[PDB]
């Protein structure tokens, strides 16, 4: 039981690094603002509307 | 190294001599199927993590 | 649950493109069947001038 | 392309009029994405307009 | 019992996260607005006849 724990450990540990290190990196980073997308001056030329 | 430089040159040969087989007419249709069906199975992947996070 | 936020904008900003990428496809491949028409039209054309059957 | 031309011109009108009952509702992220789908379409529209006066 | 409860509680997660995300999505979202069918104009222009 002792023995397989660490297993499931190490399986944890290496699926968290990976993922964390991709979290990093301008696009990724950059898609997490909310005003990112780059059409708010024509969105508020149809606000003014 | 040499023969880091003699790589480096007969690899890009190779890659030039791919590149001008690539008719643009044919290709640039299978490249937007390609890139539809790597959203059917991201979709698949990201679901099953919700779940979890449901669980 | 911070993640699946993280991967649910990251799969709707994926489909915004391929929509652009489709619209653009078919303006290219348009100007592709018009560039090769008429590059077979200047070839005729020169071909006619070299054979010069008006100056024999 | 006389006729692609009248497609884009046409398609970008549903663009624009489901971004302003996105807003009516509220639902302002969902008019940002209906914008997107328009600024793709008409810039291809004016590529259209310069092809054909040259053809 | 139990061990055949939890296989329930599987299924269900599965099955409703597939479907929440498919909700997502610019047609499926659109076509949940009462004015998304786009005759407003004409139907304007019948109801003023």
């Amino acid at each position: 039981f002792e023995r397989m724990e660490n297993k499931v450990l190490d399986m944890e540990a290496t699926s968290q690094a990976a993922g964390e290190l991709a979290g990093f990196g301008i696009e990724n980073q950059f898609a997490q603002l909310e005003a990112s997308s780059g059409v708010e001056d024509e969105l508020a030329a149809l606000k003014a509307s | 190294g040499l023969f880091d430089r003699l790589g480096r040159v007969v690899r890009a040969n190779l890659n030039d001599l791919v590149s001008k087989a690539e008719d643009p007419e044919k290709v640039l249709e299978q490249a937007v199927i390609d890139m539809q069906e790597d959203l059917v199975q991201l979709r698949q992947a990201v679901a099953r993590t919700i779940a979890e996070e449901k669980r | 649950r911070t993640m699946s936020e993280n991967l649910r904008r990251n799969l709707a900003a994926l489909e915004a493109k391929i929509s652009e990428a489709k619209t653009k496809k078919n303006m290219l491949q348009a100007r592709a069947k018009a560039a090769k028409a008429n590059a077979e039209l200047q070839q005729t054309l020169a071909a006619a001038a070299a054979a010069a059957a008006a100056a024999a | 392309t006389e006729q692609r031309l009248n497609q884009d011109t046409q398609e970008a009108k549903k663009w624009e009029d489901r971004a302003k009952l996105a807003l009516t509702n509220g639902e302002e992220n969902l008019a940002r994405e209906a914008l997107a789908r328009k600024k793709s379409l008409t810039d291809t529209a004016a590529a259209y307009q310069t092809q054909l006066a040259q053809q």
